[PDB]
DNA sequence: TTT
């Protein structure tokens, strides 16, 4: 089946409120209630926060709660405080005994102002393709919040295969830094006119292209 | 009640990845009893369950790969997990399932898929107000690399991202810097790639 | 076989 849609990021200050959705389908989150909700701290387990679409296990805050309209289930944590900031997977009984997990959401409790992505898009080096290989190279650099989406394009024609992306990482001056490669052979680089990578950062859109010269 | 994975983190490319949980404070003799992994930097994803009764239920885009097994006599649970490639590369969760949700997660492992022997990395260059400059670091095994600036003296703006799994089963990486454009082409920028593993060691000046 |  198809993993459940979340936001990739979602942001408040200290004190505030935030609400992660978790679209589904009728034969999963909106099926059913057996919906539930894990924080994950970087290099820990999952961790249960909500079971059955909004009742909370024992020890967890009454700040967060969980909800449901339609096919979309929602997380909600009133007075975010500073241990918030982990990621977040909603979880579905989708049928016949399996279950579906979201996609993923960075909740980022805000200390510092959003930074914008400087992104640098590198073509395959000469050297590389003399190597009858072709990778092409976006750096996305000096963000705030820690999250982005990285879509790729050939002649303006969405790439999904050869594509990987590293999960953002805090750099020296505490802005985030990620990195997205694209592998082509020589032949399909030469092929297409241009490439490009599609950098999303907090509703705003950065695109660099690049084409064999 | 705890539950702890056991078992290699790491396995060859075209074979059965297998991992044992052992469940203590704590009987299988209900609920059932899960595994989920997460690929390094991705999302989780759901493999199987098995009841306490032995009844398995696997992801059906898994199904034909997956064996979930009890083992009452030792308390553990274990996965089977065939026909493993790169994209098999992840952090391997048990957990048990009670009441629909997943209540007590293990510490996970890592499990890397490749049949790679030591290799050394290629170094390519990434060529550049500022300019952004780099080294691509490129089909080595195993991990780690180390990335140094100009022997270390050059800190500021320096960024070494984290290594990728290709599918090829050899690691890839990258580090860049940030410099002021008007130097380019009189101040020299050099990345110092050291590969333990293999003993090798790369210096590549980039222009 | 199976909350």
């Amino acid at each position: 089946q198809s993993a459940l849609t979340q936001p990739r990021s979602v942001s408040g200050s200290p004190g505030q409120s935030v609400t992660i959705s978790c679209t589904g389908t009728s034969s999963d989150v909106g099926g059913y209630n057996y919906v539930s909700w894990y924080q994950q701290h970087p290099g820990k387990a999952p961790k249960v926060m909500i079971y059955d679409v909004s009742k909370r296990p024992s020890g967890v805050p009454d700040r967060f709660s969980g909800s449901k309209s339609g096919n979309t289930a929602s997380l909600t944590i009133s007075g975010l405080q500073a241990e918030d900031e982990a990621d977040y997977y909603c979880c579905s009984y989708a049928g016949s005994y399996t279950y579906v997990f979201g996609t993923g959401t960075k909740v980022t409790v805000l200390g510092q102002p959003k930074a914008n992505p400087t992104v640098t898009l590198f073509p395959p080096s000469s050297e590389e393709l003399q190597a009858n290989k072709a990778t092409l190279v976006c750096l996305i650099s000096d963000f705030y919040p820690g999250a982005v989406t990285v879509a790729w394009k050939a002649d303006g024609s969405p790439v999904k295969a050869g594509v990987e992306t590293t999960k953002p990482s805090k750099q020296s001056n505490n802005k985030y830094a990620a990195s997205s490669y694209l592998s082509l052979t020589p032949e399909q680089w030469k092929s297409h006119r241009s490439y490009s990578c599609q950098v999303t950062h907090e509703g705003s859109t950065v695109e660099k292209t690049v084409a064999p010269t | 009640v705890q539950l702890q994975e056991s078992g290699p983190g790491l396995v060859k490319s075209s074979e059965t990845l297998s991992l044992t949980c052992t469940v203590s404070g704590g009987s299988i003799s209900s609920y059932f009893w899960s595994w989920i992994r997460q690929p390094p930097g991705k999302g989780l994803e759901w493999i199987g369950y098995i009841y306490y009764s032995g009844s398995t239920n696997y992801n059906p885009s898994l199904k034909s790969r997956v064996t979930i097994s009890l083992h009452t006599s030792k308390n553990q649970f274990s996965l089977k997990l065939s026909s493993v490639t790169a994209a098999d590369t992840a952090v391997y969760y048990c957990a048990r399932h009670r009441n629909w949700l997943f209540d007590y997660w293990g510490q996970g492992t890592l499990v890397t898929v490749s049949s790679a022997s030591t290799k050394g990395p290629s170094v390519f260059p990434l060529a550049p107000g500022t300019a952004a400059l780099g080294c691509l670091v490129k089909d080595y095994f195993p991990e780690p690399v180390t990335v140094s600036w100009n022997s270390g003296a050059l800190t500021s703006g320096v960024h070494t991202f984290p290594a990728v799994l290709q599918s090829s089963g050899l690691y890839s990486l990258s580090s860049v810097v940030t410099v002021p454009s008007s130097s380019l082409g009189t101040q020299t920028y050099t990345c110092n790639v050291d590969h333990k593993p293999s003993n090798t060691k790369v210096d590549k000046t980039v222009e």
